[PDB]
DNA sequence: AGACAGCCCACATGGCATTCCACTTATCACTGG
RNA sequence: AUAAACCGCCAGUGAUAAGUGGAAUGCCAUGUGGGCUGUCGAGUUCCCGGCCGGG
């Protein structure tokens, strides 16, 4: 019973632009409980049930990094693509990975707001659900080689 | 009579970050469950050191390298006065253990404390020695043998004394080796802190379609706990047999900078020179850290300060009940909140707290 | 009796719960206003009863000031009738008409804004005693007909 | 050195909702927004070293530097970012200006860390946590620098081993000589 | 498909102060992983071989050991050098085999360290990529003949 | 009920220790095809 | 119905006693988030008493 991720993806896109808007300006990532239209979006994905509503949560405050900056397309980690836009120093990403709970969650968006990066957003979505204890490094992983390679 | 004096301030900073780490992150604990921000030991130690408060009333910090070569340059100006350079340049060469031909790059074990006075101490009898054609090992058996003569150099540089020496190759791994009369220990908030995070721009006057930088600062208001000890027995022998009343004096010294020295970054900017708020200072048997009265993080009622020195209060009445601790306490503080325990004796500013450990808690 | 309830967030998030939860403090007709809303101990209410409202496990009650109605005629006090006017009246007007239909009858009103109606009023006594035990308009189980009087 | 001004006091920030009229839609707004606003009493702190400054300009005199000092004095008293003052003109004059010389540089931050709860409005008890704690301050850790404080409203006086000017012209001359 | 240990050694001698020092503090060998300047080590010597990484994290750790204990020169096996040191004894190689997997690698740099050893290290590469009872087993064959033969 | 921006931009430097140390003993079966 | 059929390798047993990983150590200097904006418009719905009035 898992949270079909390229659905809300798909949802989150066809949102009216009062609510994708309504959803861009909450600050933090708790905040969103605050808002109906996130209940409202969330709502066929299983929100309903605890333990569904924190990576629902994570999924929706990335997706909120707006408008479109998550694109998505063996897959595309979110490492690699952090790579591939190559505005994004290595330096940050480290600040990502050391981060306490929720500012952890504000500086990555802050990160796909900078890097308008290329994913493949099902896998990305999975490792938000799962965020984070491999997943951090598993993603400094990424980010090293692929920034290596170059 | 009593041989440890333990000295516990609590200190209020306003929003600032005054430790970062390797990422620029501020200096992060975990107390008792709770994230503390924390001010590293050596920032205080290094902050106090490097004051000019110490500067006026203790001379001079001792002088910090890992490199001999600069080292014997220096040595050799000053000392070049006093002694020959053949002389300076092996009294070098004997406390380092390390060889000072004139070459370039000359690099010692570790980085090493060293004091100008000690050396030329050490430089006074290796001229003695040469002159009387004694064998440097025939050198070091002698200098064994009255350590505090090499000691009393250190009252030249207090520092040393305080927080010690280590050696791993020299004559000075026999002779000149110091334990720390003072431990100290990270500063840490009495309450629970989420770091804030500021999001700057560097704006470029010769670009008008945008910022030249953007980024990110974490930093933190936060009421920090500062203890620290200092072993008296053990700083009049660091010293070379000095009195209780010269180890007070230090001890004084110390408190006054452990309540007033805030470390300099990023004070420029963020400015937290705040003083302490709460000074309290015991004589004691054994030492004593009130840290446990913030196990349970304060919770803010009317601010973090004045429930951190009410915390403080109750748990050094609960200890010193327990264990029935009858030591001269004194207590000086800014704020209205009055200490529980009598005898913990009430003083209205901190020179009079300063001089009440002067004459031994009286 | 005029009391001061807070009732919990998980039974005061709709207005049937309110009026259930408010309902249920006497095992023994009533009037309800609503101070503050949804803070983390949930409904801060003042509350007029007929009877004296027992502590539930969801409606604390805070304090009881019973009360004996001293009015006379042509002294003037304050006034926050919290109502609801219909027929949904949405011009200024007819709001303040509305008001000063029930309270012409019983007191004349010198100043008011707007619902939650404001302002301050002067008085027959019995009559409008009779009215403040009574409620003024719709939704007198959804929060609406409390009037507080205030003495100047 | 400079600090982040602080407001003295908590602060629940009311948001501003915009519209933008469309004036070839007759219907509908064309725009819906949003913006963080407050208003606030402001604590600003900052610090001169002198040596340095002196040093910094390649040994320029104390009197060149108190000249740049008193300067600074002016502008912290009277400087508001320019953001958003187009739409909201918080052009607003200092009410308490104080300044101190002094042997260790200090901050009256703490003055506030227990936020100041609003009496007559935020300002009169902000001076009033300000002076108080001042006064704490200076006879606990025995300072005998030279003081002056500048206000429009005290209540509040400091004990007088602060000089009172009253205007901030009087003030700039102060520090300009000295004290 | 191998790993080329020659270069790999040669690699970590080039290595700069600030890695050779980040390697050598990691107590465990994954902790390895959450090391930038691992990554940037090894990748070009097969890491991102899912089948190779296992190995390239012994030999790496191994090398860990540092700061230059493991010196190379039929070939030198390890148990031959380990004899040769004189340093260490039977009964600590014994427990080496004896310790399960992760704690057998920790030991074992243990061992490096004190040893100070002068192997044949691309012998020493094959026998920790393929480390394995008979590994082990020939580990201490090595040692007691030739700790016998002195 | 209806409607909910856009652009542009994201740092560099240098530094990572040493000394010395790493057990020993007693003891390892017999019977039947 | 097979060099098959039938067809035990069994029994007894502490691995034990001793042991600091330790001494020294600022992460640090620089930085506007900034420019534009009527919340208008509007009377929506569960039962009983002659638009009005009670839960």
């Amino acid at each position: 019973d898992e949270i079909d991720a390229m659905a809300l993806y798909r949802a989150w896109q066809q949102l009216d632009n009062g609510s994708c808007a309504q959803i861009r300006r909450v600050s933090e990532p708790d905040e969103l409980r605050d808002i109906p239209a996130f209940y409202r979006l969330v709502q066929p994905f299983g929100w309903e049930n605890p333990r569904h509503q924190q990576a629902l949560l994570r999924m929706v405050f990335c997706l909120s990094a707006g408008k479109n900056v998550i694109r998505h397309q063996t897959g595309i980690s979110l490492g690699r693509a952090l790579a591939n836009s190559g505005r994004i120093n290595e330096r940050r990403i480290f600040q990502l990975i050391r981060a306490d709970r929720t500012a952890d969650m504000v500086q990555l968006r802050r990160l796909l707001t900078h890097a308008e990066p290329v994913l493949d957003w099902p896998l990305m979505a999975r490792m938000l659900t799962w965020w984070g204890k491999r997943e951090r490094q598993q993603l400094l992983e990424d980010f090293v080689l692929t920034t290596n390679k170059n | 009579m009593s041989n440890f004096i333990n000295i516990h301030v609590l200190i209020s900073h306003s929003p600032s970050c005054l430790n970062r780490d390797d990422m620029n992150m501020q200096k992060d604990a975990i107390f008792g469950g709770k994230r503390r921000v924390r001010i590293s030991s050596q920032s205080l130690k290094r902050a106090m050191r490097k004051s000019g408060y110490y500067a006026q009333n203790i001379g001079e910090s001792s002088l910090r390298t890992i490199h001999l070569a600069q080292l014997r340059d220096v040595l050799r100006q000053k000392l070049g006065e006093r002694f020959d350079q053949k002389i300076i340049d092996k009294t070098l060469a004997l406390l380092s253990g390390k060889s000072v031909d004139e070459a370039e790059k000359i690099s010692a074990d570790a980085v090493t404390p060293w004091v100008v006075g000690e050396i030329a101490w050490f430089c006074e009898q290796v001229a003695k020695a040469e002159a009387d054609n004694l064998d440097d090992k025939k050198l070091l058996k002698v200098l064994k043998e009255d350590i505090a003569a090499i000691r009393v150099n250190l009252q030249q540089g207090v520092d040393i004394a305080l927080s010690g020496r280590m050696a791993t190759s020299g004559m000075m791994t026999e002779l000149g080796k110091v334990d720390g009369a003072m431990s100290i220990a990270h500063a840490i908030t009495t309450h629970q802190v989420d770091s804030d995070i500021d999001w700057f721009t560097a704006v470029d006057d010769l670009q008008e379609q945008g910022s030249a930088h953007l980024g990110t600062q974490e930093f933190s208001s936060g009421v920090f706990y500062r203890y620290a000890n200092i072993n008296l027995a053990q700083l009049q022998e660091n010293l070379g047999g000095a009195s209780r009343e010269q180890a007070l004096e230090i001890a004084t010294h110390v408190v006054h900078m452990l309540a007033t020295e805030v470390p300099g970054a990023k004070q420029r900017t963020y400015a937290a020179f705040n003083p302490a708020d709460m000074v309290m200072v015991n004589f004691s048997d054994m030492p004593l850290s009130m840290a446990n009265a913030f196990e349970k993080a304060v919770k803010a009622k009317d601010g973090f300060l004045q429930p951190s020195i009410q915390a403080f209060n109750q748990y050094w009445d609960r200890v010193a009940n327990g264990y029935g601790l009858n030591g001269a306490a004194a207590q000086f503080s800014l704020s209205d909140v009055d200490p529980i325990t009598a005898q913990v004796k009430q003083m209205p500013t901190l020179e009079q707290l300063k001089s009440w450990v002067r004459n031994n808690g009286e | 009796y005029l009391s001061k309830v807070i009732i919990a967030r998980a039974w005061s998030r709709d207005l049937y719960q309110l009026h259930q939860g408010l309902w249920h403090l006497f095992p023994n007709d009533f009037l309800f206003h609503v101070e503050k809303r949804n803070t983390p101990e949930g409904c801060h209410v003042l509350l007029q009863s007929a009877q004296m409202p027992v502590s539930t496990a969801v409606a604390t009650v805070i304090k009881t000031k019973q009360v004996e109605f001293q009015l006379q005629v042509g002294v003037p006090l304050y006034f926050r009738l919290r109502a609801n006017p219909i027929k949904p009246l949405i011009k200024e007007a007819e709001q303040i008409a509305w008001l000063q239909r029930k309270l012409g009858n019983a007191a004349r009103v010198e100043d008011v804004h707007p619902v939650c109606f404001e302002g301050v009023l002067t008085i027959d006594a019995p009559a409008l005693i009779d009215l403040v035990q009574q409620g003024i308009g719709p939704a007198k189980s959804m929060g609406c007909g409390l009037l507080s009087l205030a003495p100047l």
